[PDB]
């Protein structure tokens, strides 16, 4: 019982740590994509502003 | 800032174009005015020191 309990606790903590790490990884990747899209969108607006100023 | 620098350069380039156009117009007009004015005394200017 003690060995099984120790093994179960070790497995549960690792699985919880792995799940949290994956969840953070997915959130960071999605957040990075969102920031890149906004930066990319801002670049297009800057180009349009530059083109209008040139005219 | 890049847009602002572009406007400054664009105005500067426009300034250079205007200066070149004015120079060409002055040259064309200067030729007309000089021909009607005559150039009899130009020789005298060639011996102020030589």
């Amino acid at each position: 019982e003690q060995l099984a309990n120790a093994r179960r606790d070790y497995e549960a903590e690792i699985a919880r740590a792995r799940q949290e790490a994956a969840k953070i990884v997915a959130q960071a990747q999605e957040r990075a994509k969102q920031q890149e899209a906004e930066i990319i969108a801002q670049a297009r607006r800057e180009a349009e502003r530059l083109k209008e100023e040139a005219r | 800032a890049q847009a602002e620098q572009e406007r400054i350069r664009m105005l500067s380039e426009a300034k250079s174009q205007i200066a070149d156009l004015v120079t060409l117009t002055a040259s064309r007009v200067l030729g007309a005015e000089l021909q009607a004015r005559g150039h009899d005394a130009l020789i005298a200017e060639s011996l102020a020191a030589l």
